[PDB]
């Protein structure tokens, strides 16, 4: 493969933003990159999304500043963005962009990729089955997750999703390769939050097994439109050219989303709800569905994002469209976190595809989804009583009510709760609800089966 | 307890930046046997302009592939100085074969006052009639060009394959 | 060259004959210049924003270009100073028109270059030496508190061949002289810096030292930290001017800069007729600290894009002072102000908008200035350690937070000051809303408590609780009376009442309650705690009795002891020592140990 | 003490190896950067000018 | 509504 | 000074709304005032609000009816707008654009001023501490007035906001004097013009008295225009003649809702509830002038009167006049239900500059702990009787019987006032005091204790 000398023009015929008009191009290529000089020694690149007659349309990541009419130079390449692909990245840490941001030279080009990906046929993907364990009462048991799926987070400002990643780091394993490598990318974060990830990373000697995109609140917002695809190429070379397993993991789409919102509006598109684009729901789409096993190979990606949520509104376009891709999500509740919970997750509104996961033929044991079903239809009926009490006095209250309360303050207080570095085996989890259910006399208890009944309520 | 683990903590930390310190090492120092392979590279094909009679034909060669690049009425050349003999019968050559192959006719001029600077190993660029396009169509940004496209051949070659690429798809 | 104008509406300017023209660049439009930048270009046309009042201009006027982007001037004699919203110095403007009003295209330097200055060079100075920019060489008195410091800009590098001997010396006058590649380049006591640049660092730093600021509420429950970032939200009108005036004037920093954008002069005036009277101690020589700030002030009816040149001016301001070496903070007022200037210069452009009509980069604007605070190692050879803290005010449309304004600015900022309207319309003036209010700088200071107050740490924690079960029998008492309470929960209602009735009530103009050392917190905290304990082992040793205590017994067995505890807090700090405040305390203290023991 | 001294020669160690592992991958360089550098060069010289593909007339 | 009149009034153009 | 003649345009391109195009235009210039001519013999004025190339934008003051593309005229002064202005303005009667309503003669101008005034310079602003004697008990003691200060008067329909007025114009003077008053209106009920012209007439102070009138009849733009032209009397008085000046508006809702129609005929960008985006501008421009300046013994107080659109104050109206002024008065429609002649709510109703005219010296040493005492112990009350309401009347303790009894010994005797009543402020605090002693010495957590041995007996 070859090319032919590249063109170059100084035909700057408009500037809108982020955005660059040009003119008089001779066949342009949609989503082809350019590089562009400005008047100074100061060197960018843009990518191409319109074109008509000789119009073509740019934009750039590093912002636009500086740019003039009759100085501006653009250089045309010859193909979309492909970017170097190569198991060293690993211990390699970089900018939004891809550029190296440590001190250490240009990644060496083992392998040259489309940034887009490739569609996969849906028969060649394998049903995801080897369910994992987190350490986490909270995740594992009513909302465990197989290796292959792609679950949220939700999370409001202020709320430590961030020691929840740390956390879901450290304790990554399997029920009994001995870990996972951690592609981790970062958009629009403060200072801490990085110190925070690189800080823990450090500690626990994973450097050797982490890849890290970063970009922050500082840098031009242009290029988180990027970043996600330059993390999950890698992740997908990774998965699909060395068998190993990974754990992927992003956050804060919401500033993607901004970064769409901004591109749109630039473009004078007709907007959808609340000034996203239409077809960003396809585009949410294609960032998600990079996950699952596939025959004939080995390893797979898991894939975590966290989502930072506007207000409180569960039904914001973003939650809602997330919602209806990924298979499931986790809640984190401020009510929990005012009450002083290190893991403030709400049961309620989370939900994840177990039920063929974890039922106890190799897995866990027999009792284990009917044991969590019966918690989480108790829980229910003990906020039911919970909301009950907060109309009428104490003196209303029934034995029920009274026995609902008291479990609801012992679970609220030892099973959620759960300090940091604090592994707990699957069995000792499944045991702490077993306690918890012999509070109640075995009658009330509908939702089991009579023989498990016989054998472990007592 | 307490010392104990922030000791235990203090020397993992020391070991793993150890660890980054050399490996970042290394990936310079190969990034250093690379740079002078291209170093190499610049010095051989700057031996190997000085041969005048395959430098006409690849001056030739260049020239037609940019007038078919450009493809308009106005243009214009520019060139070392020294070398204006080969270009100007280089553009009486290509004129011809220009018009038998688009089928159009086309005014070519040779730039008279400005000349590509000494720095250059050799190599031409072209105009259109006002000046706003140009190519580049120079030995070292081809050069260039070619690497950047074949740095994965390369790394295999002077380093074999990576065992743990199972599968090339 | 020139351009000539095609076109006007409101603050904007459309052009011609900006073929050469570059964005982001400065223009001066009209017969009378008036300061502008670029915003968008098409062909040779352009648009411009003017900082002026626009009125007059007509078709074709001239359009003096020039070559830099906005920038400003660093050096003596900024300090105890007033700027418009680009800089320039208000005083002097005053003086030299001799009139009241302010000419709408007036031009004065922003610091008179006729003002000498006792400069020193820096021992370690010597012929030839290399110094890479950014990097302290000398010195100067330019107050009687402040040393202010000559600093190369970055980007600049050389050998010395000359440096000026110390005495007295004007500005634009050439001090150092150095020359990096047989080319001598000289250099003047004033520089320049683009403002919408950020000038880099050695390093950055991990926050760790607290940041007392005086109120007994905001430091006892929700500290700040130095180098931090804060916002207080607040219903119009809850004196949130106040609190950032207060901060002002009894922080532990060094150099503060005070950026109203968006207010009324008569606060201005009450400043300037305040600061200059009230003076502090360093070194043990007192003076106003007034010397020690520095006024940034942009009316409301001003002109409105001139509200964003405020703003960032205020940062690159502090910036500086963070290169010289200082700690210093910023009472940045009403971003909304700011956001509304955008929202009418995006409006007038025919973008397209987004919710409640802000345009869309407007939290990407706000995150390329928040980011921008917090502690540094510097440039220079001479090690230097800074830092910047910002304290933003928000005032969102009808006192509620779901406008886009609060949602974008709480995903940034790191503590929360909800200030409720209901507080201050029962006069209750630093009206806090401890139950929503959140800092997420908790860590990091639990150390700074170990070495000095170290006591302190569980006493905030059990206020907390008292606190949220006061809020979660609240309820229950608006929609069931009393009487069917236990007595631990009435002793716990009344807890309650005491902190809020005087641990939170704090009046800024009483000469008793104007500013609260921290000790003095700390000991009011301990005696409110140490009674909760012995009332609630007083009643639960008393529960299973025959003779069970109620809490009417308690309050008459000891309600002048009550009336001391609410009246402890009348106690100034100055002509009292901490020594005598500390034993009545102490003595207090053990009359509720006899109260209690006499039971 | 133990932990420094441990580092030291670990430092040693460590040295050594990026010592060997520069030293094989010279070798590496050596063997066939010639043969390399002759492919570069016979793929710098063929040029085939050509009219753009999608060209009308 | 206001965004709808704002992509009819560009759309005229 | 402008000796050159001045032109007169054709080209009526287009008309939209209150909005004509012209073209054509050789060098326009921004914000200048053009004179038309229908195809009768009536006249109309405009201003001009964009221009791009040779076309323009001129928008009437009168409104658009019956203007013809070919018969229509127009001519420009090549000036931003100005007007005439003299002292001989006490005494006379006009409506809006300051035309003679009176059957007077056009002003004798003795000189001429811009009507969008300009700013003023805050180091040169001096900040304003004299107290103002108001003669009512819940505005000089719950709250104050200096000279120079700016403050609304909340109301709703059919409250007697306009009896207020009248009071606090009437017998204004200060704690130990001209007050020439300015008041315009805004397209209000012409009643109440005769109303307030009647008590300006009882009063007998005519010499003093500026009026600007605009009914409700009247064309809706020009009354954009209208307060202008009043404020920049006042500054010509206050800072060319040391006149300490009043100044009144009626209705600035009328404002608000001309500004939105002006801008919904320019469909500028909306904000809360429709209305234009840039009100913050506007009103902190009508607003700003007031307050003192250094060496001169002039000054301007502003007294705006708003009409909220129910009982609501979360509207934007009131929530952006908020941060301008510094306190607000608030009228209770509750307490006028009540036949109490000042139905004032005290709570509501902050004043921002309690601290530069209170103390001893100023009024007396022991105010401002007593108004915030008296602000407590009435929260307190309200707060009791909101639980009474729902508990009853057997479940209350002592204290709360106390509370209400100084909530109805507090509205029977401290806000109920006649209609011609003028207290010092000294037995203001005299009744303060004696309702304050009703309570416990210990009770009274917001006082010193000096000040409590002081004055209790």
């Amino acid at each position: 493969y070859l090319s032919q000398p590249r063109l170059t023009y100084k035909t700057v015929s408009g500037v809108n933003g982020p955005l660059v008009i040009l003119d008089h191009v001779k066949f342009p290529r949609y989503a082809e990159i350019v590089h562009l000089t400005l008047p100074d020694g100061t060197k960018r690149s843009g990518q191409v999304l319109e074109v008509s007659g000789s119009k073509a349309v740019v934009q750039v990541f590093e912002g636009t500043s500086g740019i003039d009419a009759k100085k501006t130079s653009c250089e045309f390449t010859g193909d979309i963005l492909r970017t170097p692909v190569s198991e060293d990245m690993l211990g390699r840490v970089f900018n939004g962009s891809g550029k190296p941001i440590d001190r250490g030279p240009v990644v060496l080009a083992e392998d040259f990729l489309d940034i887009m990906g490739q569609p996969i046929n849906p028969q060649c993907r394998i049903y995801p089955e080897e369910m994992i364990q987190t350490g986490i009462s909270a995740i594992d048991g009513m909302n465990s997750i197989a290796r292959g799926q792609k679950i949220p987070i939700f999370s409001a400002a202020g709320l430590p999703h961030n020691e929840i990643a740390a956390q879901i780091c450290r304790q990554a394993g399997l029920v009994k390769e001995e870990n996972f490598a951690i592609v981790f990318a970062a958009m629009g974060v403060n200072m801490e939050t990085a110190r925070f990830f690189k800080s823990d990373f450090e500690e626990n000697g994973s450097m050797d097994n982490v890849c890290l995109f970063l970009n922050l609140a500082n840098d031009p917002t242009i290029e988180r439109i990027i970043t996600p695809r330059l993390a999950l190429t890698t992740a997908e070379f990774l998965a699909y050219q060395c068998e190993k397993h990974v754990l992927v993991i992003l956050t804060d789409m919401s500033s993607y989303a901004e970064a769409l919102r901004e591109v749109s509006a630039a473009r004078e598109e007709v907007p959808g709800r609340r000034g996203f684009p239409g077809y960003m729901y396809t585009d949410l789409a294609t960032i998600y569905e990079r996950a699952g096993r596939v025959e004939g190979r080995n390893g797979s990606i898991t894939q975590i994002p966290i989502l930072t949520m506007p207000n409180d509104d569960i039904t914001h376009p973003i939650p809602d469209l997330t919602g209806y891709i990924t298979e499931g999500q986790i809640y984190v509740d401020r009510q929990l976190h005012n009450r002083q919970i290190y893991p403030p997750i709400n049961v309620l509104p989370s939900l994840s595809r177990l039920m063929k996961s974890a039922i106890g033929e190799g897995m866990t044991r027999k009792d284990h989804a009917d044991v969590s079903n019966q918690l989480y239809a108790c829980y229910a009926i003990g906020k039911d009583v919970q909301a009950m009490k907060a109309v009428v006095g104490e003196e209303a209250l029934t034995s029920d009510d009274l026995l609902y309360l008291e479990f609801l303050q012992k679970f609220e207080k030892n099973f959620i709760t759960q300090g940091p570095y604090e592994n707990r085996t699957v069995y000792e989890t499944l045991d702490i609800g077993w306690q918890l259910l012999r509070i109640f006399p075995k009658e009330m208890l509908k939702r089991i089966p009579q023989s498990t009944l016989s054998e472990f309520y007592p | 307890e307490k010392k104990e683990k922030q000791i235990e903590q203090q020397k993992k930390i020391q070991m793993s930046n150890l660890m980054n310190q050399a490996r970042l090492k290394v990936l310079r120092a190969r990034d250093d046997l690379i740079t002078d392979l291209l170093n190499e590279a610049k010095q051989r094909l700057s031996k190997v302009v000085k041969d005048t009679t395959r430098y006409q034909v690849l001056l030739d060669g260049l020239v037609l592939q940019g007038l078919y690049q450009l493809l308009e009425p106005r243009m214009i050349v520019r060139c070392r100085k020294q070398d204006f003999p080969l270009v100007k019968a280089a553009v009486q050559k290509a004129i011809p074969m220009y018009k038998i192959a688009t089928k159009k006719d086309v005014d070519v001029q040779i730039d008279q006052e400005a000349y590509l600077p000494e720095e250059i190993a050799g190599g031409v660029e072209i105009y259109n009639g006002d000046r706003k396009i140009k190519v580049s169509n120079t030995l070292e940004s081809r050069l260039d060009l070619i690497a950047q496209q074949m740095m994965p051949e390369v790394r295999g070659a002077l380093f074999g394959a990576n065992a743990n690429r199972k599968f090339l798809d | 060259t020139f351009g000539y104008v095609h076109g006007v509406s409101g603050p904007v300017v459309t052009a011609c004959d900006m073929a050469g023209a570059a964005m982001y660049e400065l223009v001066r439009v009209g017969h009378s210049e008036l300061v502008g930048e670029i915003i968008r270009l098409e062909g040779d046309m352009a648009t411009i924003q003017v900082y002026e009042e626009t009125s007059g201009v007509s078709v074709g006027d001239p359009v003096l270009r020039t070559g830099k982007p906005l920038s400003v001037e660093l050096g003596p004699g900024i300090m105890g100073a007033i700027f418009d919203g680009i800089q320039r110095p208000l005083s002097d403007i005053s003086s030299q028109t001799q009139s009241i009003y302010i000419p709408r295209g007036v031009n004065v330097s922003a610091l008179s270059r006729d003002i000498k200055w006792e400069f020193i060079p820096s021992k370690n100075l010597r012929v030839g030496s290399h110094i890479t920019g950014g990097d302290i060489y000398g010195i100067v008195n330019e107050n009687s508190l402040i040393k202010h410091k000559i600093m190369l800009p970055p980007r600049n590098r050389g050998s010395v061949t000359y440096i000026a001997p110390p005495g007295n010396y004007d500005a634009s006058d050439v001090v150092l002289e150095l020359e990096f590649e047989g080319v001598k380049e000289k250099f003047s006591m004033v520089q320049v810096w683009p403002v919408r640049q950020v000038r880099p660092v050695t390093e950055k730093l991990p926050a760790n030292h607290p940041l007392l600021t005086g109120q007994r509420v905001l430091d006892a429950l929700f500290p700040c930290v130095q180098g931090g970032t804060t916002a207080i939200p607040g219903a119009f009108g809850c004196g949130k001017t106040v609190i950032s005036q207060s901060l002002s004037k009894y922080s532990n920093s060094d150099v503060i800069i005070y950026v109203g954008c968006g207010e009324r002069g008569n606060e201005m005036s009450e400043v300037l007729r305040d600061f200059p009277e009230l003076t502090m101690e360093v070194d043990g020589k007192v003076e106003s600290i007034m010397k020690r700030t520095a006024l940034v002030a942009n009316t409301s009816n001003m002109p409105v894009a001139a509200r964003e040149a405020s703003i960032y001016t205020g940062i690159t301001l502090s910036e500086y002072f963070r290169d010289m070496g200082y700690h210093v903070s910023m009472m940045a007022d009403s971003t909304s102000r700011w956001a509304e200037a955008l929202r009418e210069i995006s409006g007038r452009l025919a973008e397209m908008p987004a919710d409640s009509g802000y345009p869309a980069y407007l939290g990407a604007r706000l995150a390329s200035f928040y980011e921008r605070a917090g502690r540094v190692k510097c440039l220079g050879n001479p090690e230097r350690e800074g830092s910047v803290s910002i304290v933003g005010a928000v005032s969102p449309p009808g006192g509620d937070f779901s406008d886009p304004v609060t949602s974008a600015t709480l995903g940034i900022v790191q503590v929360f000051w909800g200030l409720d309207k209901k507080l201050a319309q029962r006069k209750h003036f630093p009206s806090v809303n401890w139950l929503i209010s959140y800092s997420k700088y908790m860590r990091a200071l639990d150390e700074y408590y170990d070495k000095h107050f170290t006591e302190f740490v569980p006493l905030r924690t059990k206020a907390k609780e008292i606190l949220q079960e006061e809020e979660d029998l609240a309820e229950i008492v608006q929609l069931v009376g009393k009487a069917s309470l236990a007595e631990t929960d009435k002793i716990t209602l009344e807890v309650a009442k005491l902190i809020k009735d005087d641990f939170l009530q704090q009046n800024g103009y009483t000469p008793y309650d104007r500013f609260c050392p921290f000790y003095k917190t700390v000991g009011m905290l301990s005696n409110m705690i140490s009674f909760y304990d012995m009332a609630r082992r007083a009643v639960e040793t008393t529960a299973q009795s025959d003779n069970k205590i109620t809490w009417s017994i308690i309050r008459e067995h000891m309600g002048e002891i009550l009336y001391k505890l609410s009246s402890m807090k009348f106690k100034d700090p100055v002509k009292d020592g901490e020594a005598k405040i500390k034993a009545d305390y102490a003595q207090l203290l053990e009359d509720m140990q006899n109260a209690f023991r006499s039971l | 003490q133990a932990a420094m001294g441990s580092q030291g020669n670990l430092s040693a160690e460590v040295e050594q190896a990026t010592r060997r592992q520069v030293q094989g991958m010279q070798s590496s360089q050596q063997r066939n950067r010639e043969r390399v550098l002759a492919q570069l060069l016979g793929m710098v010289c063929e040029v085939r000018p050509q009219v753009h593909p999608n060209y009308r007339v | 509504f206001y965004r709808l009149k704002k992509i009819q009034e560009k759309k005229k153009i």
